[PDB]
């Protein structure tokens, strides 16, 4: 109904503030290809394929690069291969919600080691937000986040039986991606603001 | 919104 | 060790913009002596605890309020009594996060008749926030919340055994109550920076 | 921050 292998699947299938634009309208694309191929997204009506990933792009993107840094040393790679390190980080104005990527979500990433089927599903929950305004059914997509959490409930405690409060964990890092996003949002608008965005991109049009 | 609009019906 | 019975115990013992701050000052007073009553929560540093409710409380009373306003048609029941519905929402500049309160979290508590151990469990989660920054040492914080949701986890499968997603579904409401929260801190902040707080309180301390 | 820290000692 929900596979887990399914979300594997599609996890394994796909100046710093130009740096930093420039990777997240990289990953846009990616990351429709991605909801694609999670079970059931392509059949809810497309405007509400429309409004979950407008909702949950840039949560959804935080997600993987975070999951992506857990090999580098006090900083964040990038899609296009480029780091983010404090220095880097200071000069584009994000310091503050760097060192909250790093404690908040890369560090218990890597200290949990959240494995690949893991952050696929959490990105699947977030994917499937029933909170998301204008949905043509909110109850639907919920019905496709319960899904998805008791696939995910099952894997842990298949894979990690002697860590029973891992579900848990992993959902209750759900938060700290919801603030996170909210502020690193702030941050792009504030660039396109200013005219530092490169332009006519996907992620213009997900900033407009 | 046409970008992702686009995108999502493209195979 | 982190008994449910005691959370709920520490449940039961405790100008439209005017009379939201003044409901939220007068919930604050209220919210310390619930969080001495949490387990363990009093054995922390005193500066631990300071961390904690600072990083906390406007979740904690927005929890609070939204569940107390279950029986309350498309409003909110204040702690002082005072309702607010959608008219006075939109007079204090709050209509948006107010419809987001009522749709995300007051009638998703009622559809589910989320209870008042679920609450309590879900508040002393948010209260035992182990990202909250300059804690003396974040673990024992997220020690003593793996251990309110092992017996929030414990208390539904016993008491609701034909729902197996409830307890998912109780955390899954955490990252649209800290959307709310920071939005509801934005409008306190606002009132603030304009003088339409009540000067002297214990809310002016906490957003100061 | 003397209101919060007052009350948590405050039996
Ligand atoms: C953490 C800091 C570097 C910061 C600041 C503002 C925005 C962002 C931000 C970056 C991406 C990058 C995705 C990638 O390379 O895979 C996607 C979405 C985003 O919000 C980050
Ligand atoms: C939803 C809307 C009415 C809005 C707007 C801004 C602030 C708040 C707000 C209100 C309280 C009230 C608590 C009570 O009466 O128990 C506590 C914290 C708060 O953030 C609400």
């Amino acid at each position: 109904d929900m596979p887990v292998e399914r979300i594997l699947e599609a996890e394994l299938a796909v100046d710093p503030v130009t740096n930093i634009c420039q990777a997240a309208d990289k990953q846009l694309f990616t990351l429709v290809e991605w909801a694609k191929r999670i079970p059931h997204f392509s059949e809810l009506p497309l405007d509400d394929q429309v409004i979950l990933l407008r909702a949950g792009w840039n949560e959804l993107l935080i997600a993987s690069f975070s999951h992506r840094s857990i090999a580098v040393k006090d900083g964040i790679l990038l899609a296009t291969g480029l780091h983010v390190h404090r220095n880097s980080a200071h000069s584009a104005g994000v310091g503050a919600i760097f060192d909250r990527v790093l404690t908040e979500l890369v560090s218990k990433m890597r200290d949990m080691q959240m494995d690949k089927t893991e952050l696929g599903c959490l990105r699947a929950i977030v994917l499937f937000n029933p909170d998301s305004k204008g949905l043509s059914n909110p109850a639907e997509v919920e019905a496709l986040r319960e899904k998805v959490y008791a696939s995910l409930e099952a894997y842990c405690k298949h894979k990690y039986p002697e860590q029973p409060g891992r579900f848990a964990k992993l959902l209750l890092r759900l938060p700290a991606l919801r603030s996170i996003g909210l502020k690193c949002l702030e941050h792009l608008f504030f660039f396109k603001l200013i005219g530092d965005t490169p332009i006519d991109t996907f992620l213009m049009e997900m900033l407009e | 919104h046409k970008i992702l609009h686009r995108l999502l019906q493209d195979s």
